[PDB]
């Protein structure tokens, strides 16, 4: 099996940028090598075959280049809708073997995030749980950290975060936050605050309710 | 033995029979027309009016608009008009050398061994008696899956007939259903044929 | 036009075996190989082998000499992965895929959805959803966040949408974490203050695994 080397793991570039992803095979591989775009929802399209063929359909702004064990996918004027992982594949020799994929980011203005928190909802109390929950939302860049307040204690057990992949259409990152406790020990308390630190402040961005309103 | 050639344009392709004559089974082209698209083109009949029937030919393929030199080697052009010139384009071609390009078997009780063309229409006839096919086998070399054995196919349609009709084309699209150009444009046959009695 | 059916999950005890298919249509099947491809959940792509139809003969990368067993009907025009003996490690989405082209440099054009395959002893569970909706707020334009938790669920995936599809720009569905065998995810809307509550904002949650559909609305508290 030929081994597929991509070097770079992970590469950001702004809007209009023209980005280069490279290729290299253990040993020459005659130009049999394909590209394929994944996009964060796991769909694979061809992009590429045989070095440089264009696949049906596929923008001018993406062309391959290379010979021998190197080979090059070029995407010019970057668009919004590039993000993706991008993967090369050789065909020269059966079976066929992928490069490990690179990520592509696209640059935008930082932004803070848009934090709101929700208390547990009446059904789930029913059932004997509670769940507080608190949404970051469309913040950059990736870095961000929350942390849980229960009536002024910094509180760490029952959390649970959860972390979207770079959104495709404005660029940026969110996060959710859920703190779960028991009902009874919901009830023990009286506010419950999420309080968000990301690099657009030094202050961090806070959020809170009490249970009895 | 089956040359299997792989060109680029400019490159020229020099054959030569050992014993025998040329035997052209496909070509294709592969260029980017002026709306820097894929296309596909012929080549086979411009081939075979180089090569058919001859111990030796040459050959190369050049675009419609080229800035024309004057040279002994512009006897040997082929030019394809759609094509622009590009490092994608490619012409894929394959030879054989035979002793005999005709499918009328003169001898009863002795095998013959040939190749039949990708778009070929001549029948294999027998002077003397019927058809009995030992083998015939669909050859895609360049595509991947590079082999088909359609023995079963030709002998039910042949065997004990004067005559056969071997059509590749026909084969592949009214038998396996065929629609890619890769099978279609360069798939050829090698045959193994007996006349009884 | 070409179509490669794969089913969204199979769920497997360890050590079992699993036969997945890849139904395809749309083109003559005898005509082109049929590869296979593994992801694990945030990996990249491994392939698997190719089989021929015509002669039943495949290629193996090494890492599925036996984990894998090639085999395809040729008269519904279906082809088979089994998956040997599986063990969590073997949890991943397996694609089927086809050729664009039959030329021997032809790449990979057509692709399954994917089927996710889940390696595990626990049982399949419907999912409970909760709505998440704001608290007092004063008449100002300023936009409602709205939500949806979605709690107790296995095996993965859940998907999420908003006002049966007809609400989705402003929406976050957010991966779920798996927690003592029980997933939880949850999906975020953000609706201009004009709209609702009076124009109704619901979440419908699909978990084809246990074929249930819940649709939470969520209404103020």
């Amino acid at each position: 099996d030929i081994q597929m080397t991509q070097t770079t793991s992970s590469l950001s570039a702004s809007l209009g940028d023209r980005v280069t992803i490279s290729c290299r095979a253990s040993q020459d591989i005659s130009n049999y090598l394909n590209w394929y775009q994944q996009k964060p929802d796991g769909t694979v399209k061809l992009l590429i075959y045989y070095t440089s063929r264009l696949h049906s359909g596929v923008s001018s702004r993406f062309s391959g280049s290379g010979s021998g064990t190197d080979y090059s996918l070029t995407i010019k004027n970057l668009e919004q809708e590039d993000i993706a992982t991008y993967f090369c594949q050789q065909v020269n020799a059966l079976p066929p073997t992928f490069g490990g994929g690179t990520k592509l980011e696209i640059k935008r203005a930082d932004a803070a995030p848009t934090v709101s928190i929700f208390p547990p909802s009446s059904e789930q109390l029913t059932s004997g749980g509670a769940s507080v929950v608190c949404f970051l939302n469309n913040f950059y860049p990736k870095d961000i950290n929350v942390k849980w307040k229960i009536d002024g204690s910094e509180r760490q057990n029952g959390v649970l975060n959860s972390w979207t992949d770079q959104d495709s259409k404005d660029s940026t990152y969110s996060m959710s936050s859920t703190l779960t406790l028991t009902k009874d020990e919901y009830e023990r308390h009286n506010s419950y605050t999420c309080e968000a630190t990301h690099k657009t402040s030094t202050s961090p961005i806070v959020k809170s309710f009490n249970r009895n309103e | 033995y089956v040359h299997n050639d792989v060109i680029k344009f400019g490159e020229e392709n020099s054959l030569k029979c050992s014993q025998g004559n040329l035997y052209v089974l496909h070509c294709e082209v592969q260029c980017l027309n002026g709306n820097n698209e894929i296309i596909h083109k012929r080549c086979n009949d411009d081939i075979e009016k180089k090569c058919n029937g001859n111990n030796k030919c040459i050959y190369f393929f050049e675009y419609e608009l080229r800035k024309k030199t004057q040279s002994f080697r512009n006897k040997n052009s082929i030019e394809i008009s759609e094509c622009v010139e590009s490092e994608q384009n490619e012409v894929k071609t394959s030879t054989t050398c035979l002793l005999s390009n005709s499918f009328i078997l003169d001898e009863a009780f002795i095998q013959y061994f040939f190749f039949i063309k990708n778009k070929n229409e001549e029948p294999v006839i027998c002077k003397d008696g019927n058809i009995n096919i030992k083998s015939a086998l669909l050859h895609s070399p360049f595509c991947e899956i590079k082999l088909k054995d359609i023995s079963e196919y030709i002998r039910k349609k042949c065997d004990n007939n004067k005559e056969c009709l071997i059509d590749p084309l026909d084969v592949q699209k009214n038998l396996l259903n065929e629609e890619d150009p890769c099978y279609i444009n360069n798939a050829y046959v090698s045959v193994n044929v007996v006349c009884n009695k | 036009q070409v179509q490669l059916q794969q089913p969204g999950a199979e769920l497997v005890k360890p050590g079992a075996s699993v036969r997945l298919s890849c139904k395809a249509s749309g083109y003559t099947f005898t005509s082109y190989f049929m590869y296979w491809v593994r992801q694990r959940p945030g990996q990249g792509l491994q392939s698997i082998g190719g089989i021929n139809p015509n002669n039943g003969g495949s290629n193996f990368n090494e890492r599925f000499k036996t984990k894998a067993t090639l085999t395809v009907d040729k008269s519904s025009s279906i082809a088979y992965l089994q998956l040997n003996s599986l063990t969590s490690e073997d949890s991943a989405v397996y694609y089927c895929t086809r050729r664009g082209l039959g030329y021997d440099y032809g790449g990979f054009a057509y692709w399954g959805q994917g089927t996710l395959v889940t390696v595990s002893a626990a049982k399949t569970t419907p999912p409970s959803v909760y709505p998440l909706a704001p608290g007092s707020a004063a008449q100002t334009n300023s936009m409602v966040t709205l939500g949806c938790l979605v709690k107790g669920y296995f095996p993965e995936p859940v998907t999420v949408t908003w006002n049966s599809g007809s609400l989705s720009s402003g929406v976050h569905t957010f991966p779920a974490v798996l927690q003592s065998d029980l997933y939880t995810l949850s999906s975020s809307v953000t609706v201009p203050s004009s709209t609702w509550p009076s124009e109704t904002v619901t979440c419908n949650v699909a978990h084809p695994a246990s074929s249930t559909k819940v649709d939470k609305k969520i209404v103020p508290r």
